[PDB]
C-alpha cells in the first residue's frame, strides 16, 4: 500500500507545479469560440432546406 | 315514426357506439406506439380492434338505419345491409384466429416462434377478412328475398324497380342467416373456440402440475368469460332466426328481437376489456 | 504509510487553494449579457432501423455521411445515414459489445466490449478481422483512433492504453484512476485524451508521454460519458448523478453544471455541436436534452425513444446529431 | 446499386438475427468455488459455452471471469431466458461467511432492476461434500437462528428455504431448485424442464392467460 501511495504523491508533485490561467481569462475564451463559430453550426442556427443534406 | 322500445333500443346501441369507439381505437393506439407489441398475437388482437371499431363505428349507424326502416330502393337496402354481415364476421373470425393463435402457444411452445411469424400471422389476418367479405357480399351474389319480393311487387301492380321499407328481414332471405351465416360460419367457430379452449386448459393444467390452484382457477375464469361474452352475444339472435325460419306459424314479441341485436354488436364493447385489458404489456401501455 | 496520506491531504489542500485562487468569476456572470439560444426543435430526418437488439454505441465517420453502429445482436452496422442503406453489416464473434469507433480514414472500424478484446476490421479489402487487441484484464469500454495506425482504448481494469494495430503491443499503457473506466475523448489535435471512470474523476493524459497531467473532480458518481469543447482547451462529463459538468484544461477546476431539479436520471452520453454552443447529453430517462453550453439552461429536448439513449454523437461539419437507443433504432436529428 | 446491397443485407440480418432468437440465452452467476465449474463439463473474458439438447439450443455465459463491478455490466444479460445459479452447500462454514457472501449476491441478483420478470434455476452443489461435513458442524456456524435436527434432508430444505424467500419479486419471478447429481443426464434435463416451463408461462403471459 506504501508503494502505491508515493507513485501517488509524485503524479500530485508534477499537477502541483503546473501554470493555471484564471477562470475570467478561461471563460472568455470558450465564448470567444462560440461566437466566432455561430454562423457555421448548423444546429444553432439552422440551414435552409436546400442546403441541409438529409432534407433537401 | 319510431316504437316505444325502439327509441330504447336506439339509445342503448348509440351508448355501445360510444364505448366501443374508443376502446379499440385505445387498442389500434397502444399497438403503433408501442414496439415490443409487434409479435403473432398482437397482429390478432388489432385485428380483432380493427374490426371491432368498424363495428362500433359502421355496423352501429347501418343498424340504426335498417331499424328505422326509410322507403328505399332494394339493391340501397342491400348495400346498407351487407356491410353490417362483413364487420361483424370479421369480428368472429378475428375471434377464433387469436383462440387458434393461443392453442399454439400453449401446444408448441418451444418452436412457436418459428412457426407463427409476422408474416404467417399477416396472412391469416388477411385469411379470415377475405373469408368475412365473402360471406357479407354473399346477399349480394344473389341469394336474397328480390324474387319473393318482385313477385308481391307484380301482384300489386307496380312497374319496374321493387321499393320497399328497408328492413333486415325484407332484403336477406332467413336462409342464408340460418344454413349459411349460423350453421357454418358462426356456430362452427363457437364450437372450435369451446374445444381449443377446453385444450388450453388441460395443457396449461398439465404443465401447472409438473399458490398454483390461484393461477388455474384464474385462468379457467378467464376462458370461461371470454366464452360465455361470445355465447351470450351471438347465440340469442340466431336462435331467434332458427326460431324465424323453422316455426313461422311461432310468434315472438320484437322488444325480444331488439335486446339480441344489441348483445351481438355489444361483443365490441366487452372485446378491449377481455381480450387486451388482460394482457400486461397493454396495461403498462395504457398508463403511459 | 502514515507519512504518505498526511502529505498528500497538504497537496490536495494546496490545489483546492489555487484553483479558487484563478477563479475570479463564474461563467454564468460572466456570460449573463449574451442573446439565450432560445428553444430548439429538431425533428427526426431518419429513423435507422435493423438491428434487433439494444445498441450500445456509435460513431460518425469523418466524412459526415457514412456511421458504424454496435449492437447486442452480434452485428456491427455502417449506415450511409443520407439514403438509408446499409453499406456493410460485420459479423462479431462476441456480441457483448460495449464500444465502437470509426477511423478518420474510413479504411477501418473497431469494436469490443466484455470479451476484453478490441478488434479491428478492414474496410477495404468482404469485411474482416484483421487484428484483435488483447491484454486488457476488464471489458472494453471505450476506443478511439488517432490514426489507422494507432488507437487508444479504456477498459474497466482501470487502466488506459495505447496500441499499435500493426504490431499488435500496448504501446503506451494509463495507470492512475482507482475505479472502472467507461469512457474516453481525443482532443481535435490528437495528442492528449482525458477519461471518465467510476471513481467519479476525469483525467487528461498525455499520449506520447504516457501519465496523468492534470485530473478534474467534482462529480458525486461514476462519470458514464465524457466530450471534449471543439477547441480542445475544455471537456464535458456526464454522470450518473443527473448531472452535467463542464471542466476547463487551463483553469483545472469546473466552470459550469447542468441539471435541472425534476431531472433525477442518470446521463449516458454527451457530445458538444460544432461551435461549442449547445451540449447534448442523453438521459436514462428515455430523451436527449440540449444544454446551452454557456448559460446553463435546457433549450431544447429530444423525445423519440422508448427506452435509455445510450449514445450519440454530432457529424464532424456539425449538421447533424445521431441517437441510438436500447430500443433498438438510431434517429438522426437536425 | 447500392440499394441491392442494402437490401441484401437487411435480408441476410432478419435471417440470422431470427436463427439467433431461436435460441435459449441462460447467464450463468455463482460465487468463487460454488461449483459452476462442474456443471459446464456436464453440459456442451466472458465465455459462452453452447449445447444442444432435445433440439434445443442453449447458449451459457459464465461471466465470472470479469473482476468489474456487476452494475456496469449486468445490463447487457437483460433478454436472458433463465439465470443459472449455483451455490456450494458444503461451503456454509467456509470462508465474512462464503454461505452468507453468496445469499447476499443471490439477492442482488434476484431483486436488481434488469431480472424482475427473469426466472432464476437454482443449483445447489456438493451435496455428497455436504453429506459428511453436516456432521462434523452444524448449520449453527452458518445460520444462528437454525432450530432442526442435524440430517441431510431437513438441513437442505432450509438452506434452500434460505436461499428462496429472498426473492422479493414473489409474483413476476420463480426460483427452481435442483441439487446437482452425478448423472450427466439428469442435470441437462432439469435445465430444459425448467426453460420449457419458463417459455410455456412467457407465451401464457402474452396471451393474458397468466
Ligand atoms: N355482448 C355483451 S356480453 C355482456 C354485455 C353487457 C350487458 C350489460 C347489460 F346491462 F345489458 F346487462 C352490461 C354490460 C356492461 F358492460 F355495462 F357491464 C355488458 C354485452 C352487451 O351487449 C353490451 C351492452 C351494453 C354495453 Cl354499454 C356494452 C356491452
Ligand atoms: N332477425 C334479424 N333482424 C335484424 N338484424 C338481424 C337479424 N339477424 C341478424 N341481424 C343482423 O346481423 C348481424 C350479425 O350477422 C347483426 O349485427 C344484426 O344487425
Amino acid at each position: 500500500s506504501i508503494a502505491q501511495a508515493r507513485k501517488l504523491v509524485e503524479q500530485l508533485k508534477m499537477e502541483a507545479n503546473i501554470d493555471r490561467i484564471k477562470v475570467s481569462k478561461a471563460a472568455a475564451d470558450l465564448m470567444a469560440y462560440c461566437e466566432a463559430h455561430a454562423k457555421e453550426d448548423p444546429l444553432l442556427t439552422p440551414v435552409p432546406a436546400s442546403e441541409n443534406p438529409f432534407r433537401e | 315514426s319510431i316504437s316505444a322500445f325502439q327509441a330504447a333500443y336506439i339509445g342503448i346501441e348509440v351508448l355501445i357506439a360510444l364505448v366501443s369507439v374508443p376502446g379499440n381505437v385505445l387498442v389500434i393506439w397502444a399497438v403503433k406506439v408501442n414496439q415490443a407489441l409487434r409479435d403473432a398475437t398482437f397482429c390478432f388482437i388489432v385485428s380483432l380492434a380493427v374490426a371491432d371499431v368498424a363495428v362500433g363505428a359502421l355496423v352501429i349507424p347501418l343498424a340504426i338505419l335498417i331499424n328505422i326502416g326509410p322507403q328505399t330502393y332494394f339493391h340501397t337496402c342491400l348495400m346498407v345491409a351487407c356491410p353490417v354481415l362483413i364487420l361483424t364476421q370479421s369480428s368472429i373470425l378475428a375471434l377464433l384466429a387469436i383462440a387458434v393463435d393461443r392453442y399454439l402457444r400453449v401446444k408448441i411452445p418451444l418452436r412457436y416462434k418459428m412457426v407463427v411469424t409476422p408474416r404467417r400471422a399477416a396472412v391469416a389476418i388477411a385469411g379470415c377478412w377475405i373469408l368475412s367479405f365473402v360471406v357479407g357480399l354473399t346477399p349480394m351474389f344473389g341469394w336474397n328475398n328480390l324474387s319473393a319480393v318482385e313477385r308481391a311487387w307484380a301482384a300489386n301492380g307496380s312497374m319496374g324497380e321493387p321499393v320497399i321499407k328497408c328492413e333486415f328481414e325484407k332484403v336477406i332471405s332467413m336462409e342464408y342467416m340460418v344454413y349459411f351465416n349460423f350453421f357454418v360460419w358462426v356456430l362452427p367457430p363457437l364450437l372450435l373456440m369451446v374445444l381449443i379452449y377446453l385444450e388450453v386448459f388441460y395443457l396449461i393444467r398439465k404443465q401447472l402440475n409438473k399458490k398454483y390452484y390461484g393461477k388455474e382457477l384464474k385462468i379457467a375464469k378467464s376462458l370461461a368469460l371470454i366464452l360465455f361474452l361470445f355465447a351470450l352475444s351471438w347465440l340469442p339472435l340466431h336462435i331467434l332466426n332458427c326460431i324465424t325460419l323453422f316455426c313461422p306459424s311461432c310468434h315472438k314479441p320484437s322488444i325480444l328481437t331488439y335486446i339480441a341485436i344489441f348483445l351481438t354488436h355489444g361483443n365490441s364493447a366487452m372485446n378491449p376489456i377481455v381480450y387486451a385489458f388482460r394482457i400486461q404489456k397493454f396495461r403498462v401501455t395504457f398508463l403511459k | 504509510l502514515d507519512q504518505l496520506r498526511q502529505e498528500a491531504e497538504q497537496l490536495k489542500n494546496q490545489i483546492r487553494d489555487a484553483r479558487k485562487a484563478c477563479a475570479d468569476a463564474t461563467l454564468s456572470q460572466i456570460t449573463n449579457n449574451i442573446d439565450p439560444v432560445g428553444r430548439i426543435q429538431m425533428r427526426t430526418r431518419r429513423t435507422l432501423r435493423g438491428h434487433l437488439a439494444k445498441i450500445y454505441a456509435m460513431h460518425w465517420g469523418t466524412d459526415s455521411r457514412l456511421l458504424v453502429s454496435a449492437s447486442q445482436d452480434g452485428k456491427l452496422i455502417i449506415w450511409d445515414s443520407y439514403t438509408t442503406n446499409k453499406v456493410h453489416a460485420i459479423p462479431l464473434r462476441s456480441s457483448w459489445v460495449m464500444t465502437c469507433a470509426y477511423a478518420p480514414s474510413g479504411n477501418y472500424v473497431a469494436c469490443g466490449g466484455l470479451d476484453n478484446i478490441c478488434s479491428i476490421y478492414n474496410l477495404k479489402t468482404n469485411v474482416r478481422v484483421s487484428r484483435e487487441l488483447a491484454g486488457h484484464t476488464g471489458y472494453l469500454s471505450c476506443c478511439r483512433f488517432l490514426d489507422d495506425n494507432q488507437i487508444v482504448t479504456s477498459s474497466g481494469d482501470t487502466t488506459c492504453a495505447l496500441w499499435d494495430i500493426e504490431t499488435g503491443q500496448q504501446t503506451t499503457t494509463f495507470t492512475g484512476h482507482t475505479g472502472d473506466v467507461m469512457s474516453l475523448s481525443l482532443a481535435p489535435d490528437t495528442r492528449l485524451f482525458v477519461s471518465g471512470a467510476c471513481d467519479a474523476s476525469a483525467k487528461l493524459w498525455d499520449v506520447r508521454e504516457g501519465m496523468c497531467r492534470q485530473t478534474f473532480t467534482g462529480h458525486e458518481s461514476d462519470i458514464n460519458a465524457i466530450c471534449f469543447f471543439p477547441n480542445g482547451n475544455a471537456f464535458a462529463t456526464g454522470s450518473d448523478d443527473a448531472t452535467c459538468r463542464l471542466f476547463d484544461l487551463r483553469a483545472d477546476q469546473e466552470l459550469m453544471t447542468y441539471s435541472h431539479d425534476n431531472i433525477i436520471c442518470g446521463i449516458t452520453s454527451v457530445s458538444f455541436s460544432k461551435s461549442g454552443r449547445l451540449l447534448l447529453a442523453g438521459y436514462d430517462d428515455f430523451n436527449c436534452n440540449v444544454w446551452d453550453a454557456l448559460k446553463a439552461d435546457r433549450a431544447g429536448v429530444l423525445a423519440g425513444h422508448d427506452n435509455r439513449v445510450s449514445c450519440l454523437g454530432v457529424t464532424d461539419d456539425g449538421m447533424a446529431v445521431a441517437t441510438g437507443s436500447w430500443d433498438s433504432f438510431l434517429k438522426i436529428w437536425n | 446499386a447500392a440499394a441491392e446491397r442494402s437490401k441484401m443485407i437487411d435480408k441476410n440480418l432478419r435471417e440470422d438475427g431470427e436463427k439467433a432468437a431461436r435460441e435459449v440465452k441462460l447467464l450463468l452467476l455463482g460465487a468463487g468455488e460454488s461449483g459452476k465449474n462442474t456443471i459446464v463439463k456436464q453440459m456442451k473474458g466472458i465465455v459462452e459455452t453452447h449445447f444442444t439438447f432435445k433440439d434445443l439450443h442453449f447458449k451459457m455465459f459464465d461471466v465470472g471471469a470479469q473482476r468489474s463491478e456487476r452494475k456496469k455490466w449486468i445490463h447487457c444479460f437483460e433478454g436472458v431466458t433463465a439465470i443459472i445459479f449455483c451455490v456450494a452447500l458444503s461451503a456454509y462454514d467456509l470462508v465474512m461467511n462464503r454461505m452468507h457472501a453468496s445469499m447476499k449476491l443471490f439477492d442482488s441478483i434476484c431483486n436488481n432492476k434488469w431480472f424482475t420478470d427473469t426466472s432464476i434455476i437454482l443449483f445447489l452443489n456438493k451435496k455428497d461434500l455436504f453429506e459428511e461435513k453436516i456432521t462434523h458442524s452444524p448449520l449453527t456456524i452458518c445460520f444462528p437462528e437454525y432450530t432442526g435436527a442435524n440430517k441431510y434432508d431437513e438441513a437442505a430444505s432450509y438452506i434452500q428455504s434460505k436461499f428462496e424467500d429472498l426473492n422479493k419479486r414473489k409474483d413476476t419471478k420463480e426460483i427452481y431448485t435442483h441439487f446437482t447429481c452425478s448423472t450427466d443426464t439428469k442435470n441437462v434435463q432439469f435445465v430444459f424442464d425448467a426453460v420449457t416451463d419458463v417459455i410455456i408461462k412467457n407465451n401464457l403471459k402474452d396471451c393474458g392467460l397468466f
